[PDB]
């Protein structure tokens, strides 16, 4: 139910070190004999992504700001060349979300 | 003596034409008019979607 992709065959790696976590003085952590880091990739993270583009949408749709960028010698071809690159993105994660589906329509059975 | 000397102007009297009113006070029009216009305005969007 701490749902990996679903074509994941293999999704961990491991790694182990006998140093503990050190304490720093000011430190906000109690002083323990264990600990982990973890670094997960996710599709989760790209509607967080798409919380970001939306808030680009709205500003770039009123130029907003726009002017502080023109005169830096870029262009406003050079906002919709790298908001295009985040639409390659979206897409993409939507992509490996896919529950290796490469079907177009949709099949049922016998029901009443 | 006469009282009244002769070393005095003496010039006799014309034919003066008839008065004319001072004012003629002729009846007035009224100006024209078109309305004001709204000074401060409605814009469009300058950016499209």
């Amino acid at each position: 139910s701490i749902q990996f992709v679903d074509w994941c065959p293999t999704g961990f790696k491991v790694g182990i070190n006998y140093q503990p976590p050190t304490v720093v003085p000011g430190g906000d952590l109690a002083k323990v004999q264990r600990a982990v880091c973890m670094l997960s990739n996710t599709t989760a993270i790209a509607e967080a992504w798409a919380r970001l583009d939306h808030k680009f949408d709205l500003m770039y749709a009123k130029r907003a700001f726009v002017h502080w960028y023109v005169g830096e010698g870029m262009e406003e071809g050079e906002f919709s060349e790298a908001r295009e690159d985040m639409a390659a993105l979206e897409k993409d994660y939507e992509e490996v979300g896919v529950d290796s589906v490469e079907g177009e329509g949709e099949e049922e059975g016998e029901e009443y | 003596s006469p009282g009244t000397p002769g070393s005095r102007s003496r010039t006799p009297s014309l034919p003066t034409p008839p008065t004319r009113e001072p004012k003629k006070v002729a009846v007035v029009r009224t100006p024209p008019k078109s309305p004001s216009s709204a000074k401060s305005r409605l814009q469009t969007a300058p950016v499209p979607m």
